[PDB]
């Protein structure tokens, strides 16, 4: 209904999926999708006000109570949401990969009457085409989209990269039965464009960001407080979080080029604050912008007005799990190579990684941190390393020589939270590492760890020069 | 029988004195139809001897090199140095394949000694310098076909097929 | 620096007149430590010839041979056929790797010349009938690996894997 | 008991010339093993002086200096500039930790007065353009380790792991 | 900062004579690039003038007239016709939005009194009769837009469009 505020971001290596999981397709190209930032903004206004609601009476609140409190602003099935969002990502006219020519007809030949897996690689600037039946056969192709020999050397180095890519590398051809050679082309032929478009991997996608409201959807009870709190929200998504894949990795972090408000009522205390960020001298500036906004929405600003409304509802410990952010653990760091920062965090969030391994002994609690702080991993009973140990390294009873135990994980007598540490494959990870730029050429490394609902009053100290640490080894 | 020679293309310049046969009888593989060359070959395992480069045999899979193949013998006093070699025209890697041949040919490819002394790590190596193909245009396609400036009006599209599709693996030593 | 020669495996048995070094250096590349075979060389745009077996080369990237890589010399009587090379033990193609080399190889190849006689239409071999299987563990396997029935026992490991792993092409003539 | 001493590693070469003992000792918790450097000790907050080479005290924590520490005892005329301290080498930020601790250990770190002369614009540098790693394997890792080029090969692994691991901040004024 | 001017497309000549400036900062808003025309504006209440070519206000809102916005001043003879405004890139209905804006443009419309001694009984007016598109290429679109004969040769793609989109109304009076 009218414009609000226009917001020129900046994302840098974003890891946008759309349809096929790439950034590219053979219809259109799309490096920011207005539905992930819709829905990264309303995960980060659910968490930004399980933060406030436990800075301040200690309760937290379902995401399911908590949009149903913001649904005039986010929209809900029962309303249609009061924001638009408009991403304009400027060049962002028709692209899209279109594969030209493959020159196989010669890995169909060696391919016929057997059953192989067929591997791609991509690094020695050729494209090969490895068959586990021991042949090596270099393809020539030309394709669209010219992978810039930088990002080749990106994904060949990054550990994380380098991992997602085993499912877009590769196809077990079975030639045994009838097998012309066209489908088998066709087959390969669609192998390689999904192997391809996972290099459309740019750096510095710079889009707009505006935001319409609908004045229409009055001042019903608490309208303007709820907007102010959701643009705080959207703000601090776009100082803590990315857009797209694996964010928590520092892949698609945000950095603020210019803000605009259009309705000084409602933002002008949003502008500023983000103003707040186009020049950081040192990092120290930085944590003290970030703790500045922080502090701000815990006691400072709007109040506890619509957290009286009785439509919340507290979280069950035992069957819930809720994100909050925590002050104290905002580590920063001067950059000087983003690259290699990327590279590197994988040093400090894998449990071979040659920083956590020179910054954690034992292994165990090793395990146990990043099993409480990496989000999901595949453990499983087999070599006793699992056996007590590390069930041990996560009771919430029977010892504290660990910083950190899990609320209802028991010994031997797992009912919902140990299925859900060790078997729930969809958990995010609670460290995080994001990378900031301004107008400047300064670059930060943000090194946090959201708090969590399933820590038992976990130690604040113990994982707090933990992070520092980290932050250190990795940049 | 039908033979032919197998001529290498880096941005090298030992193009001229290296043949004896230009057409021999009528036929080609490789054709300069207004859509570019065709039926180019590709060796794999071999690469560049850029001394006079005639292709060392490495072991890497992923080395290879392109070029012409175009009918003849090599330079009549050879014959002593290189790969002779026959098999049914269904082995041969070919890129841009716009006709099949009568199922059997015989080959000369340039070789080089191992040279069992120095370890070659090896380099790859495409058409740049648009300088070095303007004067490879008239070097070789010239030497090997006529039709050069006869039906290739637009040579442009041959010339950057050349830049398109001729990438090879350097000797680097 | 260091020595190292390949070894190919075909079904018919002719390499009792083989390698110098029954000990020699201090290393071994086909190292098969409890999980079977490791580190089996893959030799591209090869045939195999095992009458004799050297290795005919095509320039298909199909034709393929696996076999053993082991450090030494050949038989004082090569360095007349046999092509050797070096390169930065990077560029040659092993499978199921568990280890790193040197920086540096120098190999011993049992090669032909390619014998442009008889057309090169090969065939794709594996191995099976175990009783050339329950030889050559003895012949290959014992005569330089006889680390077997002291350091092993359990020969299934590298008995299957023999009858699955093992395969080349055979140029038929 | 233990008494070690912390040297940097910047750019420029002014390490050749404070140090009295290299070893002395009979162990050194930092190491060279078959990988890369290992247990390299970092310090928060101190900023190099390359002209006269300390590390200047600055209490910014964004600030960091990584360097190696062996045995030994710094030219016996000092205690008037360098820093130092024994600890039970855990409070130590000791990355590519590999070997365990004493617990107890007493090293000397090059300080300097904090120099309030002037405005300390810090400066972060790394170990690049490689003209400048020659030296650095000339006067910290031979002068000081016996093992370069007495038991491994793999020596550009500590050309690129020296220039990657090793950075710092400088006062550039 | 930046500034720009609004140049309406009627069938008349009467547009020549409306420039001071070529490009005077780095960009264009209008754009025609390989598909046609961009960015293009559209002022709705207001009618052509082509009796001396302005735009003369209505109180209408089916009346509306498009035209493009080229970078500059309007003719320094001026002050007295002419309406500049500022307004914040999103108070322009912008046909065929192709990239983005800036937030704060200043722009010149060429206005003209409503002449309040006639009734400004408007009526519709399309551009066709393709000759005058053909010469209004060379006035406007090889006047400033000279990407016309430089590397656009798809002109008909502008043709296309000028006897399709760019319509308006006039007074006809």
């Amino acid at each position: 209904e009218e414009l609000l505020m226009s917001l020129k971001l900046k994302a840098l290596y974003p890891l946008t999926g759309g349809y096929n999981r790439h950034s590219i397709n053979p219809f259109y190209e799309e490096l920011v999708r207005p539905t992930e930032i819709k829905g990264l903004w309303r995960w980060w206004n659910r968490v930004l006000f399980n933060t406030l609601a436990y800075s301040t009476k200690g309760k937290l609140y379902t995401y399911e109570s908590i949009d149903r409190l913001f649904e005039d602003v986010f929209g809900s099935e029962n309303k249609k949401s009061a924001v638009r969002l408009e991403v304009i990502t400027d060049e962002g006219n028709d692209n899209r990969f279109e594969l030209s020519y493959v020159e196989l007809d010669k890995v169909i030949d060696c391919l016929r009457n057997y059953k192989r897996k067929v591997s791609l690689d991509f690094i020695d600037n050729t494209l090969i085409a490895e068959i586990e039946g021991s042949t090596k056969i270099p393809i020539s192709f030309k394709s669209n989209l010219d992978i810039d020999k930088i990002i080749k050397d990106l994904v060949h180095n990054n550990k994380l990269l380098s991992f997602e890519l085993l499912g877009f590398k590769s196809v077990e051809i079975d030639a045994t039965k009838i097998s012309d050679k066209k489908i088998l082309k066709e087959i390969l032929r669609d192998l390689i464009t999904n192997y391809l478009e996972y290099f459309n991997i740019k750096q510095e996608v710079t889009f707009t960001l505006n935001i319409y409201l609908d004045k229409s959807r009055e001042h019903k009870q608490n309208f303007e407080d709820k907007l102010k709190f959701a643009l705080y929200s959207l703000l601090v998504f776009i100082l803590l979080g990315g857009i797209g894949r694996k964010t928590s990795r520092g892949f698609g972090s945000l950095s603020i080029i210019d803000v605009k408000c259009y309705d000084n009522s409602i933002c002008k205390k949003i502008e500023d604050l983000a103003k707040n960020f186009l020049k950081i001298s040192s990092g120290n500036e930085l944590k003290s912008k970030i703790e500045s906004i922080l502090d701000c929405i815990k006691n400072s600003c709007i109040d506890t007005l619509y957290i009286e409304n009785n439509i919340l509802s507290e979280i069950d410990p035992k069957k819930n799990v809720v994100y909050f952010i925590n002050s104290d653990l905002f580590e920063v760091k001067r950059i000087n190579d983003k690259e290699k920062v990327l590279a590197n965090i994988y040093k400090a969030v894998s449990s071979e990684g040659c920083c956590i391994k020179s910054i954690i002994t034992d292994k165990y609690v090793r395990k146990s941190f990043l099993i409480a702080f990496g989000g999901y991993r595949k453990v499983e009973k087999d070599k006793g390393l699992d056996i007590g140990f590390i069930k041990n390294y996560l009771c919430e009873t029977c010892e504290t020589v660990s910083s950190f135990n899990i609320v209802d994980f028991l010994l031997s007598e797992g009912s919902f939270m140990s299925d859900y540490i060790l078997q729930y494959e969809h958990r995010n990870s609670l460290l995080r590492f994001k990378l900031i730029s301004d107008n400047s050429n300064n670059s930060y490394l943000i090194g946090y760890i959201l708090h969590s609902s399933y820590f038992k009053k976990i130690d604040i100290k113990y994982v707090r020069c933990i992070l520092e640490k980290l932050t250190y080894c990795v940049i | 029988s039908t033979q032919r020679e197998y001529v290498f293309i880096p941005i090298t310049n030992s193009i001229t004195i290296d043949v004896k046969i230009t057409i021999g009888g009528s036929d080609h593989i490789t054709n300069i139809d207004e859509r570019g060359i065709h039926n180019v070959l590709v060796i794999t395992g071999y690469a560049v001897d850029e001394k006079n480069g005639r292709l060392v045999p490495t072991l890497d899979p992923c080395d290879y090199v392109k070029g012409i193949l175009v009918a003849g013998t090599p330079q009549q006093a050879q014959s002593n140095d290189f790969l002779t070699l026959k098999l049914p025209a269904n082995k041969l890697y070919l890129i841009r394949k716009k006709g099949n041949i009568s199922d059997d040919l015989k080959i000369y490819i340039p070789y080089s000694s191992p040279d069992a002394r120095n370890s070659m790590k090896t380099k790859p190596v495409s058409i740049s310098d648009d300088t070095i193909v303007n004067n490879i245009i008239k070097e070789v396609f010239d030497k090997i076909y006529n039709i050069t400036q006869k039906e290739k009006v637009k040579i442009e599209k041959v010339k950057e097929d050349i830049k398109e599709l001729f990438s090879y693996y350097a000797l680097e030593q």
